[PDB]
């Protein structure tokens, strides 16, 4: 049950970064994906979400419209690009996969990769 | 005086007295209610409800789907 | 739903009992999971649905709670839980949204 | 502030017949009503009385066990429900509005309806 | 909450003026509805709330009252109206009762 | 806009009988439904009521651990599963229908079955 | 975002005649929408009620029975289909959209079409 | 549920001070909504809630009220908030009612 | 989902009536089925859906129920039918679990 | 806990005006709350009553019909609407709470707010 | 029907202990529940009381701030999270049902558990 | 509401007549509950609304009073009705409140 | 207009011994009664006296300190308990109602019950 | 419509064990099949599943990672490769086909194999 993620690095402002999520070990088409920030001086903020299969996805209100999250259930992989960064959006990125859950409400996100830096500045 | 009309005096006020409690009455009945509109509530949510199970639904049809795509 | 948590840090020792607060501004009826950060790496679930526990974790962590009050109760600290959790809800029409952070130090 | 009354008409005796009164222009669920009758050739003469929530009533001592009175505070309405009609009920009945008073005493009528014609005769 | 009405049994001619007087042990305030059962069939609904008329009903039929004294009135007997009518309460903390039901007859 | 039940007959005492109700001409999943008998001798008598999704039930204090009531929005059907039956049982089953209410205190019974007969004799 | 309806003109009454509305610029598969009425003389009417998915349908109660509302999630479009159509049914007609609610208890209508005209003479 | 507005015509200038009162003949808590349509076009939303704001809408609108008695006030009229004003219930158990609507004229 | 059949064993003769009682752990809503195994052979299905009858069974088996509890009515028991009854439920995201199962036998 | 008024300041006669009074660190929806004026030059005078459900209202002789009271017992608000303003209500409005009391008989006003200054001029 | 309650044992002042309180043989999301101590050398005490939802709680005048109590009504259980205990605290902690009462009025306890030791010393 | 039980111990045998009396400081109208707790288990209720019994308790206890006198009668006292038995009065707008409770021992 | 007395029998001096007394027929909430008792080869004499809600009682000098006298308006009953009888309470205890007068002086006994003996000895 | 397994036997624990199932009759590669185990003194138990082509399998929490399910749609056989025995796993083990349903939701097994024998003991 590995989960890793990969892509990270330094963009100047306005330039379009893209990150992957190498998932190993499990059936990656059968979960449901979320990606999730960590910018240091504060707690985990919450960014996209994948439907198990791409027909349903939802951004947080700061990211719609730039940032496009997609999977690839063939190779197991996610794929959150970004367009027209900015200064704000520094962080660490997680995976997140939903438990499994015998309902239809969701559930915690179980397992989170190790995380990417991204570093947008000048 | 034990000889005074212990009766209820019909002459009083009648009216809505607006020194009353205003407060929560703190003791009430804190059950269900069993008589409650027992309805649809035609006015629930009528969106998506993004936080639904986004997992795979195990338990889903496993045949054939015999109407699908006939063609190369 | 703006997440809040108490205290902000928290100094104990091995073998104290820790309790760690999380306060919602509006109900999110049971639906609530606690996370374990430690530095340099990813937040592992640690209970989910604020009162059951995930598979493989020890059965010192517990949590208990519903509405807009949610406690995190440690009956044994070991020199393993010296380590940030979180606090997230996930509500029925609500998105995903987190604490900040209680640090759990050692004394 | 308007009060008026309806269901009057002429009934053969011993039979059973339902008055009512429409309140408006006031919060009526905060006053307690009376009912008053006018037979010409004679002064007014007190019906009924309804205390505010329907939890006390009395009666003129001609009239107990016959007449009922019941009021629905939700629709703003008084029933004066009569039975076992006598020729002597012949009269006008009216509606009476029990003004504010600060005291245990109660007040006078300030607020009349006009009065529905109640007949009977053979 | 035990409910009776009286009289028991009304004999009335077409034309006439009827009263069916329904009398609750407690205060159902005005939740109250009237039926009508007429032979081999099931019950259909003719006033509810104690004032208000179901949609399709005659406006002959017609009910008053409050508390604990409620009457139905059928300003005009017809043909069609000789069954058995029943009175039902269903106050707030209380459950559905009915009353034992008055039969009119023709004449 | 039909309400027609079934599964009546005689069954000795100590046996289970179960009856269903079909309803047709409305849509029956936004209903909640109620199981009244009508004893010969006696009035209608409440029985039991199903809360619009299954989620509430409430029994007459009579029949609480022998009937169960479940409904079924699929296939637009009540079931009121009657266990251990006893000589008193001899009533007939109506289905009710709760009138829509402008409000959250409940509604009279609108539409009415016509009534399955159901013996409990030996 | 963008909300345009079509379909409207002039019919003879007893006919029948079909709405469209196209919805673009957003995921219209996650909208539950209503239709509207704006008669000149009156105020607006509210129409009919789709619930995100066709499972849940209401309808004012002048027009039950005769309107048919339906949504084609696929094509972003939404259907009110008009059968015996009468002189009343002359207004413009708008799509609205429910707004998005953190609660059980639905939303204000925020985005309104341009409308479309429906006349019905002889 | 009937809501009536007053006044139906309400004339003011620019730069003014402008109320428009909405009443519902039955309690509708707190769920009630503005609308502004100007003329060939479709209503926008202005104030759900009866207090919040929708994105967008300049500060100048607000509103207040509970029950059944209900304001939307503009602080500074400018020249282009001259339209018809509207006003929406939706309760728990009620259907979507709109009133009859004010229209607001250059003075 | 912990399913749970009652009574484990019943007692009955050829021509009674037999009424088997299967109740879920949760809600599986209208998902669920009925088996019959004779001893030595594989079991065969009676009822799906929990109310529907599979092709070729007889039209003795009836079945009824929804949310926790299920039944099943055989009208007259018949010298074949005395076998062990099983009952399964797949609700949506639930996964396939069966009860201990009950065995009629011959009084 | 504390409660804090907005809403004041200059308005010509016969404007409208709406006040403001959130509360906070208690719970709101359990008290009736009180508007009290302070004219200068006279001592505190009564305004209103809201009845910790919005059900009764009681206003002052001198303001009925000219100031509506009305609470939201979910964004813990107090709302005092008024209207046909006149140069003597230029005063200072408190909120005020009514102290739970172990009797049907109320009590005193024992949190009281910072005040905010309504003036009336030409 | 069946109340047990659990999580008693012997905590340190100042520190926090939760209590449990699972309901078995009833439906538990129906009735509202309470806490009451007993101190011995003296008599039962009220602590708490739950509304049937959460919405609304009530606490002794002496356990406000301290003492949190809510309820989980899919898992049946209740939940009195206890803070900044004192040697005052120990008790036994007893759960109760509210009777079903035909009024407004609530009733008795009349389902009592059989108490968890709670012990504050050091 | 201060709630005083006298006498605080009282000894009778089998079959005697037993009467507990609960005072209260303050008029509590006709609501109040006694209760029975035998040692080591938790208390059982007899009485509700200070007339009523509660279902199940046998027709031997009796109470009465109104106001702020309320008694508890015994009328043949039997080998397990020897229990401590305590007086609750819940009041419209008063919280629930214990008295201290007589203890009724073997003569 | 029933009156009817209950709870007689006989017991030893010292011990406690309570009565009952319901009325039917008429409204008992609007009457104070009385309680007179009757000696063999005495005359009436009355024992104590119930002022319509409780609010005030009085009693004979010699049983004050002794007996209490309290009423129940919500069942129509009125509760005589007797504390250490004595021999010379040997005697048939009856109810009286207060008939109604127009004045502030009160009025005779109307309604009497047909009294149940209560006697003491060894 | 037939379904024979095979390849069962006694081996010990830690081996690996091959199992079997031929069925014939019907159109193999049109149906998800299923494992189910019977263990006597327990009912039945499910294995495994394989979503008609090999695209899903899903396995019981008990045997994930050493059961391994797979199909030959051009032999009409299913395979589950038994790796790690423990002397739990000793049951009959019955293949079963997914009934054909017009939904998206499943359905019962309607057929099943007479079961094969598997034994682990040293």
């Amino acid at each position: 049950v590995q989960l890793v993620e990969s892509g990270g690095g330094v963009v100047q402002p306005g330039r379009s970064l893209t990150l992957s999520c190498a998932a190993s070990g499990f059936t990656f088409s059968n979960y449901g994906m979320h990606w999730v920030r960590q910018t240091p001086g504060k707690g985990l903020a919450w960014v996209a979400i994948i439907w198990y299969d791409g027909s349903k996805t939802y951004y947080e209100d700061s990211v719609k419209g730039r940032f496009t999250i997609s999977r690839d259930n063939s190779k197991n992989t996610l794929y959150l690009q970004m367009n027209s960064l900015r200064v704000d959006d520094t962080a660490v990125y997680y995976c997140a996969r939903v438990r499994h859950s015998s309902s239809r409400h969701g559930s915690a996100f179980d397992l989170w990769g190790q995380g990417t830096l991204v570093t947008v500045s000048s | 005086d034990p000889n005074a009309n212990p009766n209820v005096d019909p002459n009083a006020n009648p009216n809505a007295n607006p020194n009353a409690n205003p407060n929560a009455n703190p003791n009430a009945n804190p059950n269900a209610n069993p008589n409650a509109n027992p309805n649809a509530n035609p006015n629930a949510n009528p969106n998506a409800n993004p936080n639904a199970n986004p997992n795979a639904n195990p338990n889903a049809n496993p045949n054939a789907n015999p109407n699908a795509n006939p063609n190369a | 739903i703006q997440m809040t948590q108490s205290p902000s840090t928290l100094s104990a020792s091995v073998g104290d009992r820790v309790t760690i607060t999380c306060r919602a501004s509006q109900s999110v009826s049971t639906w609530l999971a606690w996370y374990q950060q430690k530095p340099g790496q990813g937040p592992k679930l640690l209970i989910y649905e604020a009162s059951s526990l995930e598979s493989g974790v020890p059965s010192r962590f517990s949590g208990s709670g519903s509405g807009t009050e949610f406690t995190l109760t440690i009956s044994s600290l070991q020199p393993d839980d010296f380590a940030t959790y979180y606090c997230q809800q996930y509500n029925s029409y609500s998105f995903w949204t987190f604490g900040q952070g209680t640090k759990v130090e050692i004394k």
